[PDB]
RNA sequence: GCACCGCGCGCAGGGGGGCCGGCGCGGCAUCUGGGAAGACUCCUAAGGCGCAAGGGAAUACCCCGUGCGCCGGGGGUUG
């Protein structure tokens, strides 16, 4: 409740990074008598190779390690609530195939790979989940692909321009999210914020929000406030501009950080709401959402 | 259903149909079932493009035993109009079958789409 | 602890290690019944037979490999005695199978792998008629 | 002039311009698929000079993945005549009829193959030779036939599946024995068509290790196929 | 560039296709009475946009990219109203869109006419488009494959009756259709009609007059009488 | 074309067949090992013209068999080129004589 | 590390290595980690690092 | 083994290192060259191409104006 206690620190070896970290939390179980058993917690990390790693923070160490025959893993996710024990994650990669690990009964198995793209040069760089059912992953060659996780297909490919700023004419989707009511929030290589529709998949919004490349995306949990923090250490709050629907601007911006913000995530309950903001200048910023 | 080996993203649909008009400008093309049969059986074959908008689909199902038999690439793009049109034919042509030579720019498309095809299967 | 084996022909249970009892059985048509009837896990009567006794669940446990078999067979009213799914048990019904040559001078000395060819190639016509032709 | 190899139940026929590889027939007088058979008696015959007694058929490593292996250098393929062999991928019983005249009348081969049509193959193939029982199952769902198959000695695996080394894994944990026997042939434009297939090989020799096999040996078949590799290995021994 | 664009019909709007291929093509909409930019309208293809055209009522447009995909684009909501194919098109070369009474929430105009790059030319009903959804994947009330080179104009009748589409590539490659029975018209151009390589066409705005000027440079007039 | 088909035909069975008998005539093995200690007992256990004539004979023979198919696919190519040459509307297909490579891209109507 | 293979001419001995990673954590692919960054500085280059140095 | 009044040299090879310099394989945001390339673009010109004969030669290469065809330019009023 305001106090931020840091508890634990589990180091890794020499030449290991972590990447990509993951909360898995089941919905609340009840007894026979009323009483809540609430979700285990399990967290699971990416370290720029093909293995996932599943920690144990009982024994502050590393549990479970499952990697599959493809490339190194650059963003992963779990698949949301819409089933109840069998919940999934779905992981992009360098070359391409979407691959999809099981998490049930205390496992961490590589089930199998939806897809990949045709084009081996397309590397998958955030991914994040639209409903149960539909994955929006960001690639490298200026697409964000829509598929579909039950048959693996693909729903749509939108697509974004060159940069006209440099050269380089490839732009980069580093981080996607989505809002509650649908649509798709994506900041890229341009330093833009895209707003994408939810149901028809095509975009909305450009709002130019930064001058280098937006790294991390923050999206309000109840859908009213998008955080955008880029490589210009600089942080954007944007709020739905009033009137029309669906058309959001930027309220404000300032530089909270000495280097780029490489990620960020939110919380909001129990009388807090609070997004995290960690950099390269390796002190987690705390703002209040 | 039984056309498992599907195309579905547009861009490796954009690529198989582009080679297909490539191919049928340089006279390297196999139009229908029964002359890509031909051409699947007498093995000058490369890759072979079938169409899942077959109203019976069963009429070109033969196709994908005789390549699992010779070992050549099949794929099921959407439309049969489509690989109609993309050959140049004004008919709906439900199976294409390309093929190779010795030295081409043409044969190299052709070795990097069954390539792709691979990644599909 | 009552385990449950499946062979082709019969049954067996080594409650008390060593084994206990058995139930057999030979070259007939309703072999295949019984096989359908463990691809779901009905109701079977070399199984309400083997699990028939008189006097009481004594200890609640039947060791089946399978979840949905046991969940099956939770449900029949017959004894009420309710089962226990697979915990890993690999040994058991390892080692069950690979030293079944000391259970075979006990319930039929014999060699009875010419039935399970049998439902072997019945079962696979059957699929093949499912697949029909 | 017919010598029996080093692997026991393998024979070899030598002229003065080939070396063919064969097996002993289990129904003398009858071919399968279209393969040439020799005859040869025991010597003691001259007076009459026929070729009565043993028909030979001729193995063709081009359409077997396990006569390709043979060729190859395998140093041993852990079946012998009176052992129990688990085929894994049955395709239309070319191969698995081979198998079941090595491993003999003593000896019974389980094939297990899921596609209809390579199932109505074999069981019409398998209808003749009794060694072998035939189950059209999916190999990756091993409960479905754990009534059928009993304990085995040799796991051989030509499946074209992805998860192929799962498939191995949960047959070999239902009915491999203790130290047994798995020769298993990898596809590399199977398993990831993009990769080094040195790197594909790796990979699934390390999910076998980890998946508690024993790797002894791993060889290429190319001569005969492309980018196909044969992994000898046994099982916790 | 600034070479491609269309002007509303009720004139207040202009949209311009931005020269960006990439992938996907957009055309920046700019208000006329002050020459600004007011929106963008951005679709995913392979080269960009092949053709646009403003609906009738003046709000929406309907944009058919290169590589089949149409879609229509409202003014309105300011975001896309929905997505379909052309039936079998390998890449789309123009569209055109006319007539009246059609549906209501699509601007109003009954017939879209898409021209690929073989040279066949698909005639759809917009009250078919509607499943406020769209069909993704519509049949054509009629596909002409009279023209065996790239369909390079197209025009409806600002009434709604004829649709006049033509092909430069060929000499005297240029077909007048009836709506909406949608049949070619067989008695004109003739084998002597001097139409040249027709490169634009224009109707009158009674529809009383077709206007055909070809790559020499020579504008010739017809009148239409029925 | 019908029978250069058919000679193409028989010479690529004869090209399969001794192709198949070239091979059956005449890093690839890897043995993995525990440890430095076993993979060095192994080395211990390692360190404790017929054929020359019929092999070139065989290989001559499969170098002469594809230099045949490689003239009968040529042939055949250059018949199907003389077709679309030859085709009763405007064909792509085949070079002109100074070079220029035929493409015409109407649609056959 | 791992001990290099030694070829005879025909085969290859190897000795199997999986004794790196036990329980700790998987080392990290250093072509893959470069490449994120060859994503992030494209053809921008760095400001002069430090202050009145050689 | 050579010098038993000496360093060193000729040679077998066991392991690890400087991972210094090359080679091979793989990815590589861009950049450079080539091919293909959009059909508004180029398509060599008001002409050209093909097939089959005929005639001549630097005799491997080619050139020229008869019979069938395929386009193109120009001209061109609901045939």
């Amino acid at each position: 409740n305001g106090g931020w206690y840091q508890e634990v620190i589990i180091p890794g070896g020499k030449d290991r990074s972590v990447d990509g970290l993951v909360w898995v939390t089941d919905p609340d179980e009840e007894m026979a008598d009323g009483k809540i058993i609430h979700g285990k917690s399990r967290l699971f990390s990416i370290g720029y190779t093909t293995t996932i790693t599943e920690w144990d923070l009982e024994k502050a160490r590393a549990k479970k390690h499952a990697s599959g025959q493809h490339g190194e893993i650059w963003c992963f996710g779990v698949q949301p609530l819409p089933a109840a024990q069998n919940r999934k994650l779905v992981a992009g990669t360098v070359d391409g195939n979407l691959v999809l690990y099981s998490i049930e009964d205390g496992d961490l198995k590589f089930q199998k790979t939806l897809t990949r793209t045709p084009s081996k040069k397309t590397k998958f760089v955030s991914i994040a989940f639209q409903s149960h059912n539909i994955v929006i992953v960001g690639c490298s060659n200026s697409t964000i692909c829509a598929y579909d996780v039950r048959t693996g297909t693909m729903l749509r490919q939108m697509t974004l321009g060159t940069d006209l700023t440099g050269g380089s004419k490839n732009i980069i989707v580093w981080a996607v999210k989505c809002l509650p009511n649908g649509d798709i929030v994506s900041g890229d290589s341009t330093g833009q914020v895209c707003i994408w529709d939810g149901k028809t998949y095509t975009q909305a919004q450009r709002i130019q929000s930064h001058t280098q490349d937006v790294l991390c995306l923050s999206v309000s949990a109840d859908g009213s406030k998008i955080i955008s923090g880029g490589m210009d250490r600089r942080t954007a709050v944007y709020e739905p501009m009033a009137g029309q629907s669906g058309r959001w601007s930027k309220v404000f911006h300032r530089r909270y950080h000495q280097h780029d913000v490489k990620a960020m995530a939110s919380f909001e309950g129990k009388g807090m709401s609070v997004v995290v903001s960690g950099g390269s200048d390796a002190s987690p910023i705390v703002l209040p959402l | 259903s039984a056309a498992w080996p599907k195309a579905e993203d547009p861009a490796l649909v954009q690529e198989l149909l582009d080679c297909v008009q490539q191919a049928s400008h340089y006279r390297q093309l196999k139009k229908g079932a029964n002359e890509t049969t031909k051409s699947v059986n007498r093995g000058t074959s490369e890759l072979v493009i079938l169409a899942a908008d077959t109203q019976p689909l069963s009429i070109v199902l033969h196709i994908p035993l005789i390549c699992e038999e010779k070992n050549v690439p099949y794929v099921y793009v959407p439309s049969k109009v489509a690989l109609g049109r993309a050959c140049g034919v004004s008919r709906a042509v439900i199976a294409v079958s390309l093929t190779s030579n010795e030295a081409s720019d043409l044969n190299s498309k052709i070795r990097a789409l069954r390539d792709k095809v691979e990644r599909l299967a | 602890l009552f385990i449950l084996t499946e062979t082709s022909a019969g049954y067996a249970l080594f409650k008390a290690i060593k084994y206990k009892e058995f139930a057999k059985f030979d070259s007939a048509a309703i072999a295949v019944e019984e096989a359908s009837g463990i691809l779901e896990g009905k109701v079977t009567p070399k199984l309400a037979s083997l699990l028939n006794e008189l006097k009481d669940e004594k200890k609640v446990t039947l060791a089946v490999h399978d979840t949905k078999l046991s969940n099956s067979i939770t449900k029949l009213p017959g004894i009420n005695i309710k089962p226990i799914s697979g915990s890993m048990t690999d040994d058991l019904f390892r080692a069950i199978r690979q030293h079944l040559y000391n259970l075979i001078p006990g319930m039929e000395p014999s060699n009875f792998d010419e039935m399970n060819l049998g439902l072997a190639h019945s079962l696979s016509r059957h699929k093949l008629k499912f697949s029909p032709e | 002039i017919v010598e029996p190899h080093r692997h026991k139940g393998v024979f070899v026929a030598r002229g003065g311009k080939e070396d063919l590889l064969c097996t002993a027939n289990l129904v003398p007088g009858e071919s399968v698929y279209g393969e040439k058979r020799i005859s040869v008696e025991t010597p003691g015959s001259g007076p009459d000079a026929v070729a009565t007694k043993t028909e030979y058929r001729i193995w063709n490593p081009f359409r077997s993945k396990l006569a390709a292996g043979i060729l190859g250098g395998l140093e041993t393929i852990y079946m012998k005549p009176g052992s129990k062999v688990l085929y894994l991928g049955a395709a239309s019983g070319t191969s698995v009829s081979h198998v079941a005249d090595i491993v003999g009348p003593t000896g019974a081969v389980y094939a297990v193959e899921f596609s209809h049509r390579s199932g109505r193959d074999l069981i019409n193939m398998a209808t003749r030779r009794t060694n072998v029982i035939p189950i059209v199952e999916d190999a990756r769902k091993p409960m479905a036939y754990r009534m059928l198959v009993p304990m085995v000695d040799v796991i051989f695996a030509d499946v074209a599946q992805p998860d192929q080394a799962r498939i191995v894994g949960i047959n070999a944990r239902l009915f491999l024995k203790q130290g047994g026997g798995l020769l298993i042939s990898i596809k590399a434009s199977c398993i990831d068509s993009t990769a080094p297939p040195e790197q594909v090989f790796a990979s699934e020799v390390q999910k076998l290790r980890e998946d508690k096999f024993f790797p002894k040996e791993q060889l290429t078949l190319e001569p005969y196929e492309r980018d196909h590799a044969m992994v000898s290995c046994v099982y916790l021994q | 560039t600034m070479e491609r664009f269309r002007v509303s019909p009720c004139g207040r709007y202009m949209a311009l296709v931005a020269s960006d291929k990439k992938g996907g093509g957009m055309l920046n909409i700019i208000n006329v009475g002050t020459m600004q930019w007011i929106a963008q309208a951005r679709i995913d293809g392979r080269h960009g946009v092949a053709d646009f055209a403003w609906w009738s009522d003046g709000n929406g447009l309907t944009i058919a990219g290169r590589d089949g995909q149409v879609t229509e684009w409202s003014m309105i909501t300011r975001r896309t109203v929905g997505i379909w194919r052309d039936e079998g098109s390998i890449g789309g070369t123009v569209m055109a869109l006319g007539g009246r009474n059609g549906p209501a929430e699509l601007g109003g105009d009954r017939w879209v006419a898409i021209g690929s790059n073989s040279g066949i030319l698909n005639v759809y009903d917009r009250n078919d488009l509607i499943e406020i959804r769209i069909k993704k994947y519509p049949t054509p009330t009629r596909v002409f494959e009279q023209l065996t080179t790239s369909i390079s104009v197209v025009a409806f009748s600002p009434d709604g009756q004829l649709l006049a589409f033509g092909s430069q590539h060929k000499k005297d490659a240029l077909r007048l259709v009836h709506l909406p029975s949608c049949t070619v018209y067989r008695n004109w151009p003739t084998e002597q009609t001097p139409l040249g390589r027709v490169t634009a066409i224009a109707f009158s705005s009674k529809s009383d007059v077709l206007a055909v000027g070809n790559d020499v440079g020579r504008v010739r007039l017809w009148e239409i009488r029925g | 074309l019908g029978y250069v088909r058919t000679m193409r035909n028989i010479a690529a069975k004869e090209l399969k067949e001794l192709e198949e008998r070239y091979v059956l005539a005449g890093p690839k093995k890897i043995v993995f090992f525990e440890g430095v200690e076993e993979r060095q007992q192994a080395l211990e256990k390692q360190k404790a013209r017929r054929k020359q004539l019929v092999l070139e004979k065989l290989a001559r023979k499969v170098k002469a068999a594809r230099k045949k198919l490689k003239a009968l696919a040529d042939a055949e190519y250059e018949l199907e080129l003389q077709q679309a040459k030859m085709a009763k509307t405007a064909t792509s297909g085949g070079f002109t004589k100074s070079g220029r490579r035929i493409k015409v891209r109407e649609r056959k109507r | 590390k791992n001990p290099k293979d030694k070829r005879v001419g025909s085969t290859a001995y190897r000795v199997v290595s999986n004794g790196g990673d036990p329980r700790l954590a998987p080392k990290a692919k250093k072509q893959s980690l470069n490449l994120k960054q060859a994503l992030l500085r494209r053809d921008r280059v760095a400001k002069p690092r430090g202050g009145f140095f050689v």
